[PDB]
């Protein structure tokens, strides 16, 4: 009588195990994508501040040359 | 016939036929021996495990590196590594294949002499040649000028080349490399509470360094951020479970390249050595050297290394000059690609060292015009 | 006997179900972070070219002013 219950429990355990394994696999996939995106955006943010400083002292010496031309 | 390109390197042996796009076989240059006794009878385990085979049996074996800093210390296990590479990974008899090798700048002449003697006697290759890693790396990038930095696991060196003309007097070689970074990471992880002593766990620390470490553009600001925020910690899973966390050590380890004082080295950082090597050259070629800065080697693969290096060099160099750093995605395989391209050239066919030529001229011929 | 194993299996299944729920929660959080980073990088890499052309013509009339001053 309990054999059918054990078989059903085993089938359910296998089903939830497969679903869980897919859940991790997707979790590592999404996490790797997120970390790669975060590293890329952080690097290009650092690029953003460096080009911002570049631009700033660009108008600095541009203005200086402007009064020099004056 | 076809030529064979072998790159012994240090910590990773990469080899393959000339003309291929990528090396066929890549495996760590590790030879191991079992330190235990073994009770099962009939197993018939062999004395020595080499290559990637020893990596899978890490917990039972002990790992010995035949190459410390470019140079080779133990020669019998080096012969074992070469025999494995020639016979198992490539499955080709070296009796009918010329072999091209890579050799770091500023190494003892006895190294080259014994290398050629072993390759001509033990394996009886019809011909062979030895080339500098930096020149091959410059071949791979498609450039013809520019200063190239080759930071591998054994040694870091800069070779300034202009219009195909090397400048030997401006070559700077530094012993800081990936192995020292791994050792410093081992020394620094003890602070958090994790202790690694066995040579097997050296590989685990190396994997942590490869997969987790990164270079910070600014050091003091990152320290201030990490002292308050907790957004920098990441978790790593050891082979037997037991997840660990890591904070400042994530970016403190690669800072040793720019701050050699961390491990007690007297010399200056790579950013300063590159500028010094550029300034050691002439004055009419500094524009192209500044504008064609080439990176290579496995240790260069740290994320954010290019931005920090460019910032430092710009802070050093005059503001008028344009500073550009070339960081191809395939940095660590650049040397082998350059070697394949060099061995595939038609004009290179008459620069090999022949068998009878070596026999009549002796092993000393390597240092002659056939460099 | 079999009852102990069944009870342990049920408890483990409940634990892995809770882990599954946490996994989907973490996946959703990672997806939200990924799309926010995508928006941020989109803004940044459509402003980088504006900054680049800005510094370009900045140095352009810097050079013009310098030659006129000479
Ligand atoms: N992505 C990476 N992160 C950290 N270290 C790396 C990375 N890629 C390669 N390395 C380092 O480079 C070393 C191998 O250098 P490699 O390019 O194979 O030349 P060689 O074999 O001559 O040292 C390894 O010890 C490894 O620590
Ligand atoms: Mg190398």
């Amino acid at each position: 009588s309990l054999q059918k219950k054990l078989k059903g429990t085993e089938d359910e355990l296998d089903k939830y195990s497969e679903a869980l394994k897919d859940a991790q696999e997707k979790l590592e996939l999404a996490e790797k994508k997120a970390t790669d995106a975060e590293a890329d955006v952080a690097s290009l943010n650092r690029r953003i501040q460096l080009v911002e400083e570049e631009l700033d002292r660009a108008q600095e010496r541009l203005a200086t040359a402007l009064q020099k031309l004056e | 016939t076809t030529a064979l390109v072998c790159d012994n390197g240090s910590g990773l042996v990469k080899a393959g036929f000339a003309g291929d796009d990528a090396p066929r076989a890549v495996f760590p240059s590790i030879v191991g021996r079992p330190r235990h006794q073994g009770v099962m009878v009939g197993m018939g385990q062999k004395d020595s495990y080499v290559g990637d085979e020893a990596q899978s049996k890490r917990g039972i074996l002990t790992l010995k590196y035949p190459i410390e800093h470019g140079i080779i210390t133990n020669w019998d296990d080096m012969e074992k590594i070469w025999h494995h590479t020639f016979y198992n990974e490539l499955r080709v008899a070296p009796e009918e294949h010329p072999t091209l090798l890579t050799e770091a700048p500023l190494n003892p002449k006895a190294n080259r002499e014994k290398m050629t003697q072993i390759m001509f006697e033990t394996f009886n290759v019809p011909a062979m040649y030895v080339a500098i890693q930096a020149v091959l790396s410059l071949y791979a990038s498609g450039r013809t000028t520019g200063i190239v930095l080759d930071s591998g696991d054994g040694v870091t060196h800069n070779v300034p080349i202009y219009e195909g003309y090397a400048l030997p007097h401006a070559i700077m070689r530094l012993d800081l490399a990936g192995r020292d970074l791994t050792d410093y990471l081992m020394k620094i992880l003890t602070e958090r509470g994790y202790s690694f002593v066995t040579t097997a766990e050296r590989e685990i620390v190396r994997d942590i360094k490869e997969k987790l470490c990164y270079v910070a553009l600014d050091f003091e600001n990152e320290m201030a951020t990490a002292a308050s925020s907790s957004s920098l910690e990441k978790s790593y899973e050891l082979p037997d479970g037991q997840v660990i966390t890591i904070g400042n050590e994530r970016f403190r380890c690669p800072e040793t390249l720019f701050q050699p004082s961390f491990i007690g080295m007297e010399s200056a950082g790579i950013h300063e050595t590159t500028y010094n090597s550029i300034m050691k050259c002439d004055i009419d070629i500094r524009k192209d050297l500044y504008a064609n800065n080439v990176l290579s080697g496995g240790t260069t693969m740290y994320p954010g290394i290019a931005d920090r290096m460019q910032k430092e060099i710009t802070a050093l160099a005059p503001s008028t000059m344009k500073i550009k750093i070339i960081a191809p995605p395939e940095r660590k395989y650049s040397v082998w690609i350059g070697g394949s391209i060099l061995a595939s050239l038609s004009t290179f066919q008459q620069m090999w060292i022949s068998k009878q030529e070596y026999d009549e001229a002796g092993p000393s011929i390597v240092h002659r015009k056939c460099f």
